[PDB]
């Protein structure tokens, strides 16, 4: 019984982590679009300077 | 006509311990099982808490 209860715990944790993963992917997509536009407008030497 | 009776059958002191060890051992079994049941329920409850 103890093992079954534990396993249910990890199942619920996995569901919550999946939701968080989708949100983080959304944020990464928005960031990619914005920085892509900024780079495509002006130049590339500035990014090298920052790095 | 007697119906010959034995009024009493005494073993010595050494044999009495061996004879009543049987019933002492039969008593320990109940206690062991009850302790096992207690452990089982405690573990189930703690598992729920952890979940």
């Amino acid at each position: 019984q103890s093992q079954i209860l534990k396993a249910e715990g990890e199942r619920q944790s996995a569901f919550l982590q999946a939701e968080a993963r989708e949100r983080s992917a959304e944020a990464e997509a928005r960031a990619t679009k914005m920085v892509s536009e900024a780079i495509a407008s002006g130049d590339i030497q500035a990014v090298n300077y920052f790095v | 006509v007697t119906r010959i009776e034995i009024r009493d059958v005494r073993p010595p002191a050494e044999l009495i311990s061996s004879m009543n060890a049987q019933m002492k051992a039969e008593r320990t079994k109940r206690a062991y099982i009850l302790e096992a049941e207690g452990i089982r329920q405690a573990e189930i409850l703690k598992a729920e808490g952890e979940k």
